């Protein structure tokens, strides 16, 4: 919509530090540092490659809007998401203890906090037993 | 109730779908029934056991188609257990699955026989036999290994095939006049073919001293050549299973999986579909168009997480070996160069 | 005497049990006797050598059962050579070994023949032949490799089997009318089966130009398919033997074995069953409920030694490879980070 | 027995430094340091896992009593013990020189002293020839 | 036009030359035509289908030779698409290619048949069949693996061959008098040969109890021995394909390729054939007989680049493994010795 | 002259001994002659070509024994080309070589025929055929791989063999009465044996519907089982050749070889047999019972060089891999601990 | 020619620092350092081995003239050159973007400048589309 | 002989630093250091194992005399010596350039000097062509 495009344009200028119609990796570094995170040149470059389709090295507003307008159902992440959960589903049943899901999710790599993972358990562990029916959740979200 | 009703539908769905060990045995028993029906038809072919035939085969066939439609309706009604199919339209598109499509078609034709025919009957039993593997992963596996070995396979067949022709030609000259067996060149074609294939019907064979002489030579060649592709594909399977077990030893993708899902749920929280969710919303506001900032930041980050996960999904045994191999060596290089730089910074003090 | 009496009992026990090279040859000779008895029975089947038969087979069979019970009593009386069986009750539970159980049962039945019968006789000789492998490790080894190769094996048989059916069907149509050989579909079933199996009785075979035409094609397919599983299992064995030799190259568990036994004897000394033992008691009192302190400390430590040993019992070739591989790289990482930290601590000076 | 349980309770409080009904890894570190040994967090944690059956991370008195009441015959360590001795039985006969058994036992990893290994030779090398009949010893002990 | 004319000539040249997937299929269809012509000749051998024969085979053969010369002229005229052949003389030397030479010779002989003959005809069809593989890489591949396995192959054949002779000898003694089958020693030669080859004509076979007795033993030996070389060559192919895929995994020669080409173009610029080119000339004059200095410097450097590239062209999997393996270890050694030297230089301060 | 005379003797000695490519071809031609003589004897067996036989075989045989003794005398007289044999006594002990011994014995017996006989003649030709491989390395290689695969080999034969017996038993019951083929149990023994061996004479085979039914099952089992050992030994050879080529890739023993020879020549110089040699004597006197000091020092050092060389003679692919693997990791450990120690020594400053 | 040989002799003395009729590795090191490059002993030794045919370790004038008088067509570098371009021809067609050819050529190992690689594109990318018809170029040069 | 045994006894006391009837590794270290060489504990221990047959860790005079009384022909080093020369005989003919034999022998590991290797060429390269007929030499010596 025009509202979404104009609002993405305002956020783009926020991210578009140099204002060249694209987002450069150095914009990305300084913006993430402003948010507190220290993104490496490889990370910001990977972000560009994710967003950049023309392959210019700087994220123009078209690529940003294309990325933003997509949804989890608009991601084709169903097989991917259930693959991940099955990797973290050691027994293969379709459930893993939400405790362990917190223990790895909130405690692996770009880990999250206890509150975010708790809401993850609420939205994921559909019956709320700790054993998240991860394929049901990935279906409800990725679809 | 209704909730547990749906959960049973979905569970039973993957029950009918890939089962781990238990329902696999169940479908096995299914195969037992169908295969037995085949064999009974086999005995049906002979008239000397006809009267002792129709009852079992007839009624059992009926039972078979019964359980056929049974599992079919379970499949179809449990089609909403996935995400796409639901209500009536999506699951309809599920019916658009050509497997399901032709399955139902043959299903009703089997119904049609309820009222040359037996010949089609046999063919039907074949087709239902093909039904055994749903996903047909067998065929994919084979074609995989074959195309992997295309060149050497073809060179094997081609070469030995030439050996066939030359052998047959010389033998034809050697015994065509002397032996009735070998009268036309096509004769020796047939003979040499079954010869090098180690079949050995024996209905024809050389009797000229000259023929047998040259033969034994060509035997020692041809038989080996034709047995080649068997052993080739065999060892190919054994290897590929070993390496598949090896990558089963090495996945390592838990890290990209976690970060993938993390950025994912970051999007889902940032996803304005649910603003009542605030744990990640509060996280983004506390970790600092501020809404689109948090959202778009997660979109870009989570997108790179998508690619980093997918790329990380396939780290291979010697692949990881050499990458960290070069890595560790080059790392050591950067480490030692930093060591030289650090000490030499101290040298100027 | 009595002590040396018992030690001989135990030694001879594992003599009857797994021998290294020497008694292995002895049991081999045992097998020689039994197998020969089999073959003699084989000639016993014919009446043209009957009179030249009964003496040897009869008396030799007697001798056989003699040595049977001989080794049996040696087994049973040497059952206390282990720990469990002793006196009369424990060794009785040893008799509860189903191998020993049915062995003795068939033993007495063999006695029963001392006073249709010959048919059971042959069957008996079979069963005693099964006796050859006591532990039956053969079967475990095979089933191991098979289940290891379950998928590809089944896909092999299934696929080529389908090739069988289709081949037979087309040939049936091609030559059923023309050739008496192929009159019922079951006929071509039998024929095509033995065809693709490279047996080639030759009693039936195509004579229609059309049949032979299509056949040769299907030959080139089917024969390869059926030979698949042979070569597959073969190479599987060769590999697995190589890797077994490799782990024979790599055990490394001496360290956990030592610490295991060390904590073990620590417990045994701390074990109040023997307080006159003081070397480890003096050790614990000098290495500082003090009794339960030394004991329980050893129990906890020795228990972790149990698990550390058992876990360490199975370090594998590429397993150890990648673990120390990642280890050495990550180690170097910690080492270099410590190097940077150390130099940079010097930087502020 | 009540005597064993009460005595294990007294020793447990000795080990139960914090007195939470369970033994925490830090209790284990400080207790072992008191005895002179420096147990790492992984070692004390492994000790908990050995003793801890409920999986709390701290050794309660139930797990301690279950571990303590077990004997070598109550360990099922026969195959394990003879496996170890066979690893240290290079020739496979069932004997190894008690000298070498000292050389590795008292000189491998968590090694022991000469006196402890000498008593090991006395109780193990049944005929006292230096060649310990290790399966006879493991049978007499592990049974 | 003329430029695009030439570019089409060159492109179509490698079209006729190694195509990737598309023209490969085209030449496949070519093979389809030729092979079919073969089979039709096969049916031509019989008089019972003669009248239904000549038209198709005759006209189709004509068509075949048509497309033969077609592709031939495309080959020859597209011979200048390389560097050597050009104008009329160089491409003439291209005609000196013995493949092209004998191809054209047989080509005109095929023309000669336009006006015993059929026997030569069949032979012709064979030869054209040999034409299938132009480069004949098949033969090179096979001979490669064979000579790789020369020793064990020969020991296999030789040993089992001896088994053949001994078997035949003993059987000859056993059944020569009793059975007509086996009358001369050459008889049993033929029989035992086809026996151990798993062919089993069955026209002759033992009937002496004594013969069959000894046979089965020798069977269990000989059959295995003769099947050896099949499985050997098979697994050999499977391995070598795996390792070839592995080196396909590891090339690494991009660095020497770049430096090679760099020094190359350095020469080309320094190459006085083109002095109007100045980018590398200006580079050499700005990076400082000055002309021969820049040229000869590039010649020496580019020559070392030639050897460094060529040597780098073949880095192998375990080759690179152990070289960097020793390298990294020895590197670490130099690194740590430098670390000791650096700290100890600081020690004297 | 005499010196060049001796050098020719020694060179020609290893000429008759292992040649590289050239004389290998020469002995090949030798084999050609002997083998041809065999085949001619083969035709000698038949009376229909007798008159066209004796001349060639007779004279050629004579020629053969001629070249036999020729190479023999070359062998014997070139026996001093080694170190042990010399003059008349040492080379006499060379004649004590049982290969040489029985060679000469059969040699003179071949002379004996110069003046039932033909049967021994054939046997002679066999034996001379065995002469082909002098060192017999073939047999060692085979037995190597076999004993390497003893267990799985035996389990293969044993298991399938049992399958044989059970199959034959059931078939015997099924068709003994109905079919004359199968009358005695030994009959079905013979039949099932050749059945599962894929030979398929076809003289006997089931005709009972019940028999054929059970058969096909047992076929699918037995045929695979018996083909096992072929493929097993085949892939075994292919592997072992690969690994042998791998160790051909990795020797590394040049360092211990050099130090070995160095300490060796140190001994030789210190060896008082030659005191006129002074380079190493001057070396020892200048590198400082002084004579026995230099000598005994070299003896102890050179002896450790002997063991270090011999031990270093067999560094294996994964052996060296893991040794330097653990080594490099533990090395890095010592290196980093030294790094910590060095920096922390600086910390107290 | 006599002109080429005498001119190569003058340049040889320029390279022949010690004047022993051959070029020693140390001459090579100092000469390359004079041009700015720092050639290692292994590099200069490899240069000798490339030029040195007699195997003396020092490049005499004969070896230098033999190397110099050779041309790219006198190199047999056709298969080699097209092998390299095919390695840097990922798709195998016979073309690669001249941009990427600059990116690797001018930016790999002993890399060149933008101007040299631009002239490379001009002489190589025959149609001047960026996709250098590398086999046509290697034929025109290596022949 | 009595002369050899008494002279070996005098040299043994020279090596037998501690005079315990055996030569200890520390005697070996100090003696080799006196000669200039620095033998590690592993090297001296290997020397003992070479000489020590009873396995005491110190070289008694019996082991020393047994080692000393042996000759190259008393070494069974023929296959070993020719194996070494064949490793250093790249072409397998039975000859290697005495230059290269100097280059590796005098320049590998415990390398020797030019004079010792020159005498090696004289005694080894029987025809004195540089190509040492190494099997003839190993036969003349090892026998
Ligand atoms: O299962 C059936 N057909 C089929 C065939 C192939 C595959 Cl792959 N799957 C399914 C079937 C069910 C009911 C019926 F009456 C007739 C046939
Ligand atoms: O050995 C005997 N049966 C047996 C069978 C299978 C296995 Cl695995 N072990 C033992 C046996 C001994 C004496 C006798 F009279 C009859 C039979
Ligand atoms: O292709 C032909 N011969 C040939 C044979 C072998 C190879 Cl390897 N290549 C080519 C051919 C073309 C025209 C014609 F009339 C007759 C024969
Ligand atoms: O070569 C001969 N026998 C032989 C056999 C086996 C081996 Cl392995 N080596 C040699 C031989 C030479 C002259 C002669 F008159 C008869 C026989």
């Amino acid at each position: 919509t025009e509202e979404q495009i104009a609002e993405f344009k305002e956020a783009f200028s926020l991210f578009d530090k140099d204002g060249d119609g694209t987002i450069t990796t150095k914009e990305l570094g300084t913006v993430m540092r402003s948010l507190g995170q220290n993104p490496t040149e490889a990370e910001l470059q990977d972000m560009i490659n994710e967003v950049d389709a023309d392959g210019n090295g700087t994220i123009d507003f078209p690529e940003f809007l294309t990325m933003m307008a997509r949804k989890m159902k608009d991601t084709d992440s169903e097989e991917e998401i259930r693959e991940a959960f099955r990797v973290f589903d050691k027994d293969g049943n379709g459930y893993i203890s939400a405790a362990e899901l917190r223990h790895v999710m909130t405690n692996l790599g770009e880990k999250l906090t206890d509150e975010e993972v708790d809401e993850m358990i609420r939205e994921a562990d559909i019956d709320g037993d700790g054993q998240v029916n991860y394929e049901e959740f990935v279906q409800m979200m990725t679809a | 109730r209704n909730a547990f009703y749906r959960k049973l539908q979905n569970f039973l769905y993957n029950v009918l779908e890939r089962p781990r060990g238990w329902a696999f045995i169940y479908h096995a028993y299914v195969f037992l029934l169908v295969f037995s029906c085949l064999v009974l038809s086999v005995f049906s072919t002979i008239k000397e056991y006809e009267k002792s035939s129709e009852g079992a085969l007839y009624i059992l066939e009926i039972v078979t188609i019964v359980v056929f439609g049974v599992e079919y309706f379970v499949r179809i009604w449990a089609a909403g257990c996935c995400c796409r199919y639901r209500g009536w339209r999506g699951r309809l598109k599920f019916a658009r699955k050509p497997f399901c499509v032709i399955d139902i078609m043959v299903l009703i034709a089997s119904i049609a026989v309820l009222a040359s025919a037996l010949r089609s009957l046999r063919f039907l039993q074949i087709l239902r036999m093909i039904r055994m593997d749903r996903r047909g992963g067998t065929w994919k596996l084979l074609g995989s290994v074959v195309y992997a070995h295309s060149k050497e396979l073809v060179t094997a067949w081609y070469i030995g095939f030439l050996c066939l022709i030359l052998a047959s030609f010389l033998v034809y000259l050697a015994e065509k006049g002397e032996n009735d067996h070998f009268d036309t060149y096509a004769d020796a074609l047939w003979w040499g073919l079954i010869t090098l294939t180690t079949i050995g019907y024996g209905d024809k064979y050389p009797q000229t001293w000259n023929g047998r002489l040259l033969a034994a030579t060509f035997t020692l060649i041809g038989v080996s050549f034709f047995a080649l592709p068997a052993g080739i594909l065999g060892s190919g399977f054994a290897l590929k299973v070993q390496e598949q077990h090896r990558q089963k030893h090495f996945e390592k993708r838990r890290n990209p999986a976690a970060g993938l899902i993390q950025s994912a749920w970051r999007f889902y929280a940032t996803n304005l579909s649910r603003t009542d969710l605030h744990s990640t919303w509060q996280y983004y506001e506390r970790t600092v168009g501020l809404k689109v900032s948090i959202r778009a930041v997660c979109v870009m980050r989570f997108l790179v997480s998508k690619r980093k996960f997918k790329e990380s999904l396939r780290p291979y045994d010697v692949m990881d070996v050499i990458e960290q191999y070069s890595a560790g060596h080059l790392d050591m290089l950067s480490r030692i160069k930093s060591l030289q730089s650090r000490v030499d910074q101290i040298v100027g003090r």
